[PDB]
């Protein structure tokens, strides 16, 4: 025996750090009585087989910790000191807090007679960090209250991801997963720095390399991830969609697409109306006045039952392909080279070894994450990786897919849980005002006259009304759905999102922040002026594992405590290994972790947290009535709790859904308590719940299937790694999305030696089917209302076709693909005092904001402080030397940073001139560590319309040596 | 006896390595400052038994030749930390015949430090200023008897480290080198003859630091 491990108790949990979802093995002292005493690696979990990088590897020290919080601390109006508080009072008074700004603040109907039933007065950031029971409990929580500005860290990779994947392939979710990375034959690392972000991913992409796979990284920076592929090729900020059109030109210049893929899965064949155009870097339909396009004018030619039309030969002119063609014809090798810096010779190296994937035998993956992506043109950054994919027959093969990797632990879960202002969960929209009915909801769902079209979105009515089910058990769902809030058909979407949060907030229109589990104080784009707005904030619930930045902000740099009346509750949350639940993976892997130690001191789970906060305000409210008490004393909390306490186990039964009576679904009974088996069979009618219609197939009768830790594989399984006995994904175990492209119409695999699924005697076999049906009797994309992959997407704002606007405000005056020169549906003032391109990114050793990893002494250790990487040439043009402190400053802010110069950055030749980027890492804040520095987001701006996301990967600055003592 | 083959040719310099050692250990976090580098701690100390050092050396076409380094006790099959040792105290440096493993037991406290250090041909013994101890990598040798990997194999995501009998390491080393070769040609083995950590260099192996080597 190894004493260290001897009488501990072993459990299984998974990490809370990124989105990769790798085992752990905890050792619990006293058979589970006692402290962690040792966390490292679970040897037979399929994806990190035992490997942690150093943020998993130093999570028994985030645990361990005795910087933690021990129990709540009140901070009162003008106080300059916290007050240690028992919880009983902390929520209770709470509870006081949120009902007095509801009751003030509650609107019935808007300025229009429309019914809303909303709160405006509270906000509530996070979080992506919860696990996935106690992200839809806190979702319905604040919904049940009224809340409508509603979001979390998803927003920054949603809004460019989910649009443009959705608009391509019908879900915005990452198409593959990574075991099947293993798989591909030439790898774009392209907007990712995943040997960094996603570390134990490179055990898969390395794998690809043994068997034959080419590895490509396209990146402004040399990085860690550089350093391990075959290919480095430098691409200048923003030069992406020059990038990538020239390979959409090079694809169908050289016949290197895939024919026969393309034909049939893809709207290659579909006739666009007459009414579409492209002029000078202008869509037809454009409204030059108010910047906006008219849509309309971009629809397809319909035939005599509204199903678009189609020439199956590809001649027709008015076939996407030929329009595509045409589009692409001006994205010539030598025009890519001189606006991506990127040499000639590179750009024939990469796009022949990438575009080879066209090959049936070969795949290809693009892997990207957030890079720069956030920018007005992100979404047409994104849809053309889909759209390059799909020419290559790509999407729905082993070893294929746009990989959008995940950043946080549960992003996809907190998304799938609808912890954003524009959905419920299962991506049912959140009402507007102008939907008065549940009728007039479900109305909404477009229809298809095509047969071949499986358009499954016609079963949302099911899914709406179980949902509502789960929520009002008793009532009937057309009742139930008046108790929900609803937002402003007038206004524009983005008003309820992140971006506007911090505008509202800075000129004093809410009351009270719920920031639960996040750290706006440094992860909002500029600083000073967010730190200034929670001051117009009454009352800030802050629920993490630390004192932090956001917590503490009234004694921040420059902060008055007397001057400031904000009023601050900071509640503590245990970590991770202390409570059990599911935390869904990149890959819609959702994954249960159980207990080790029981919560440090007096933390709770949220779970526990939440509940109780809510169950004070549903008393409060039941003895002094107020404001609409509906939602909040008809909410099902019932089903949430087991002996006294959040139960992941049964809100986890609750979210999958059950038969609230006997009933009778595709040709099959089922009893009243019983467990839905798939979202196949739930209804409209109300004879089942479920809060998550995604979530029907993960905790059936025969158990929990995120559970399951069975490597069980049979020999076309193993050959991908699909493991569908491990865990459980949404939808249904379908590993691989958009399978049903990954054959011919007889259902023979294009790539038998990697088949995904393969028609073996009236069965699929392998991964399990994406869409019900005999082979060659469905479009393969079945949440697409046609069917199709879509080359040509007309419900984009900036297009039906990525087109070069350039990002870059400042050092670009000149276009050479277009006319237009910024986005036309689209303010930097551009002042020479900061003549460099300033940006923000990671390093592998500390997590988002620093929060959780500037309390790990082994990660400070690695990485003490903020630096500033610049090119020897700017060093040179600066006189900065290695290791010499730095003033960085840009219109928003100042601070100091220790330089790294560097030929890991080298300066963009943009228009004869040498423009130089400078780098900082936003891991630091001003709490700890001592001389860690502070915020990079002191530097970044506060943002424009489209996006609704802050912009920190491109900002104007200056650095100047800061001088020594000789 | 054991031995490790490391892949430098498959290092992301993640440091998981580095973070795994302290936390099987419980060993303490140095006080480290920035001074123009990610490489921290800056040196192997009497609490570090392994950094990963970075070196950035110029290449023509874009990017650098960046080379990593997770720097470890060679665990020789002839220590001669050992020899240095025998001559003030006997016992003070043992060698495990099952393993492999040198080992620095508590009476390091008694012989001489400089001495034993400058006698180590990879530079890698450190001593406790206050309690005047020498410490190192262990090999993991407790983890390694009870047939688990050293934590910092285990915890390698990249497939960089490989533990097991020297026989099918050597072998693995030899039939790797020949596969790195052809896209690293100045690839090497480390005194494959004479050490049980038997590190892949891509290229000259002073290029990755100066006692890589003897
Ligand atoms: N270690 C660690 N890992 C993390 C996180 C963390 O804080 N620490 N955070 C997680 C989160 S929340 C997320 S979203 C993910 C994000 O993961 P990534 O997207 O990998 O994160 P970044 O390092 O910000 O950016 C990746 C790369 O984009 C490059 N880049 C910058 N501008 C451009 C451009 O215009 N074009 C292209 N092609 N590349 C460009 C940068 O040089 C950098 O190498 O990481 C997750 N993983
Ligand atoms: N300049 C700049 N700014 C950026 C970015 C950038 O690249 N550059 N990145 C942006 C991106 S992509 C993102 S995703 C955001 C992220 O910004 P934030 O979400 O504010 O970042 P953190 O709060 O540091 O990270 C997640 C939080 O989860 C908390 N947590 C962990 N476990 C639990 C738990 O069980 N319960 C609760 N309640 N909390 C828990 C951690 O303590 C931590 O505070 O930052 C954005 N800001
Ligand atoms: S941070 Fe990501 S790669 Fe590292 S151990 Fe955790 S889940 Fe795995
Ligand atoms: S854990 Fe492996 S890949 Fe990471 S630095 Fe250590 S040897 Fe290199
Ligand atoms: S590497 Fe140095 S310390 Fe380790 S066994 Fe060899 S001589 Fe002794
Ligand atoms: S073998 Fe053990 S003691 Fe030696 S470096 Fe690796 S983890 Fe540390
Ligand atoms: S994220
Ligand atoms: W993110």
């Amino acid at each position: 025996e190894l004493q260290k491990l001897q009488w501990a108790k072993q459990t299984t949990s998974i990490c809370c750090y990124c989105a990769v979802g790798c085992g752990l093995i905890v050792h619990t002292a006293k058979d589970g009585q006692g402290r962690a005493v040792n966390v490292e690696g679970d040897p037979d979990h399929p994806i990190n087989e035992g490997s942690l990088c150093p943020k998993g590897a130093s999570i028994f020290q985030l645990g361990e910790n005795d910087q933690r919080g021990t129990q709540p601390l009140y901070r009162a109006p003008f106080s300059d000191t916290w007050k240690p508080v028992t919880w009983d009072f902390a929520l209770t008074e709470i509870a006081k807090r949120i009902k007095k700004t509801r009751d003030a603040s509650f609107t019935e109907k808007n300025a229009a007679g429309d019914l809303v039933n909303r709160t405006e007065a509270i906000a509530s950031f996070g979080s992506a960090a919860m696990d996935n029971e106690e992200c839809w409990a806190y979702g319905n929580i604040l919904r049940s209250l009224g809340l409508v500005y509603i979001e979390h860290q998803a927003r920054i990779x949603h809004s460019p991801t989910v649009p443009a994947l959705a608009e391509s392939f019908g879900r915005g979710a990452m198409t593959n997963h990574w075991n099947d990375l293993a798989n591909s034959d030439c790898i774009l690392i392209m907007g990712s720095n995943a040997a960094e972000n996603h570390p134990i991913a490179f055990k898969w992409v390395l794998r690809a390399k043994d068997k034959g796979a080419t590895l490509i990284h396209v990146d402004p920076r040399f990085t860690r991830t550089s350093a391990r592929c075959d290919v480095y090729a430098p691409i200048r900020s923003g030069a992406d969609i020059p990038f990538l059109g020239g390979l959409i030109k090079y694809i169908l210049d050289n016949k290197l697409y895939f024919t026969d893929y393309v034909r049939e899965y893809t709207n290659a064949s579909l006739i666009v109306g007459e009414k579409f155009s492209f002029k000078d870097g202008l869509f037809s339909g454009y409204d030059a006045a108010n910047k906006k396009y008219d849509k309309s004018m971009w629809a397809f030619e319909l035939d005599a039952n509204g199903v678009p039309k189609r020439d199956p030969a590809l001649k027709h002119p008015r076939c996407v392909i030929n329009l595509l063609k045409k589009h692409y014809e001006r994205y010539n090798l030598d025009k890519v080279a001189a606006i991506t810096g990127t040499s000639k010779e590179q750009l024939q190296q990469v796009y022949k070894a990438y575009a080879a994937t066209g090959k049936p035998d070969k795949a290809g993956t693009i892997m990207y994450a957030m890079g720069w992506t956030q920018h007005s043109v992100g979404v047409q950054n994104i849809r053309a990786m889909a759209m390059i994919q799909l020419l290559l027959g790509n999407i729905g093969v082993a070893g294929g897919g746009v990989n959008a990797l995940r950043g946080e632990s549960n992003v996809q879960g907190s998304t799938d849980q609808g912890l954003l202002a524009h959905i419920w969960p299962g991506y049912n929209p959140v009402p507007n005002s102008k939907a008065a009915t549940l009728e007039l909801y479900n109305a909404a769902t477009p229809q298809s006259k095509d047969p071949m079209s499986v358009n499954w979105w016609q079963n949302r009515p099911k899914y709406v009304a179980s949902y509502l089910k789960a929520l009002y058990p008793d009532e009937e769902p057309a009742a139930a759905y008046d108790y929900l809030p609803r937002i402003d058909a007038g206004r524009k979407l983005t008003d309820y999102f992140w971006l506007n949060i911090f505008e509202k907030m800075d000129k004093g229109e809410f009351k009270g922040l719920f920031a639960w589990g996040m750290n706006p104080a440094c992860g909002g784009a500029n600083a000073n002026k967010n730190r200034k707005a929670m001051g117009k904030l009454e009352w800030l619930v802050n629920v993490n594992l630390f004192e932090n930045e956001t917590s503490s902000f009234w004694k921040g740099p420059g902060m008055n405590p007397a001057e400031i009346g904000t009023e601050v509750f900071f509640l503590p949350c245990c970590v991770s290994i202390e409570k059990e639940g599911s935390v869904a993976n990149s890959g819609r892997w959702m994954q249960w972790r159980y207990r080790g130690p029981k919560p440090y001191a007096e933390t709770k789970p949220d779970g526990d947290i939440m509940l109780d906060m809510f169950k004070k305000v549903r008393e409060l409210y039941a003895k002094e009535g107020g404001a609409y008490p509906a939602p909040i004393a008809k909410l099902n909390i019932a089903d949430w709790e087991e002996h006294n306490e959040f139960s992941p186990t049964k809100v986890a039964k609750l979210m999958n859904g059950y038969f609230l009576k006997d009933t009778e679904v595709g040709g099959k009974q089922f009893k009243k308590g019983q467990q839905v088996p798939s979202f196949a069979f739930l209804t409209a009618d109300g004879s089942t719940c479920s809060g998550n219609w995604l979530h029907a197939g993960s905790f059936t009768d025969a158990g929990n299937l995120m559970a399951r830790r069975d490597k069980t594989q049979t020999p076309e399984q193993a050959r991908i790694g699909l493991f569908p006995n491990w865990s459980f994904c949404w939808p249904v175990n379908r590993r691989i999305l958009y399978n049903r492209a990954s054959v011919d119409k007889t259902g023979k695999p294009w790539n038998p030696a990697k088949a995904v699924i393969e028609w073996k005697d009236g069965k699929w076999v392998g991964d399990v089917v994406d869409g019900g049906g005999d082979p060659g009797t469905k479009h393969p994309f079945i949440m697409q209302t046609h069917g199709f992959g879509a080359l040509y997407g007309p419900g984009r704002e900036e297009g039906p076709f990525p087109e070069h606007y350039e990002p870059l405000e400042c050092p670009v005056s000149k276009n050479p693909f277009s006319k237009q020169l910024h986005n036309p549906v689209a303010k930097a003032v551009c002042d020479p005092r900061y003549p460099f391109i300033g940006t923000t990114y990671r390093v592998t050793e500390h997590w988002q904001t620093g929060l959780m990893t500037r309390r790990c002494a082994w990660l400070v250790e690695a990485e003490p402080q903020i630096f500033c990487e610049i090119s020897k040439e700017l060093a040179k043009l600066r006189g900065i030397g290695n290791g010499d402190t730095v003033k960085v400053s840009s219109l928003r802010g100042a601070l100091e940073a220790v330089a790294i110069v560097t030929e890991r950055i080298r300066p963009f030749k943009i228009e004869g001139v040498d423009v130089h980027m400078v780098g900082l890492p936003w891991h630091y804040g001003w709490m700890v560590p001592k001389n860690g520095g502070d915020t990079a987001n002191l530097l970044t701006p506060s943002a424009d319309p489209n996006t609704g996301i802050p912009e920190t990967k491109a900002f104007m600055v200056d650095v100047r040596k800061v001088w020594s003592h000789p | 006896g054991k031995m490790f083959f490391v892949d430098l040719s498959r290092c992301t310099a993640c440091r998981g390595c580095q973070i795994a050692c302290k936390q099987w250990k419980n060993l303490p976090a140095e006080e480290t400052r920035n001074t123009g580098s990610h490489q921290n701690p800056p040196d192997l100390s009497y609490v570090t038994l392994k950094t990963v050092r970075f070196t950035e050396k110029s290449r023509k076409g874009p990017g650098i030749d960046w080379l990593f380094f997770p720097e470890q006790c060679r665990h020789c099959v002839e220590p001669p930390c050992k020899g240095q040792a025998d001559v003030d105290l006997e016992g003070a440096v043992v060698k495990d015949e099952t393993t492999g493993a040198v080992l620095f037991t508590e009476l390091t406290a008694k012989v001489d430090g400089e001495s034993v250090r400058s006698a180590c041909p990879y530079d890698i013994p450190r001593i406790d200023p206050v309690t005047k101890r020498l410490s190192k990598c262990d090999m993991c040798n407790d983890r390694v008897q009870n047939g688990l990997l050293p934590a910092c194999v285990k915890t390698c995501p990249t497939g960089t480290m490989n533990f097991g009998d020297e026989q099918e390491m050597l072998a693995l080393a030899e039939k790797r080198l020949a596969e790195v070769k052809k896209t690293y040609p100045g690839a090497v083995l480390g005194d494959p003859n004479d050490v049980r950590v038997v590190y892949l260099f891509t290229r000259d192996p002073k290029d990755f630091y100066e006692h890589a080597v003897a």
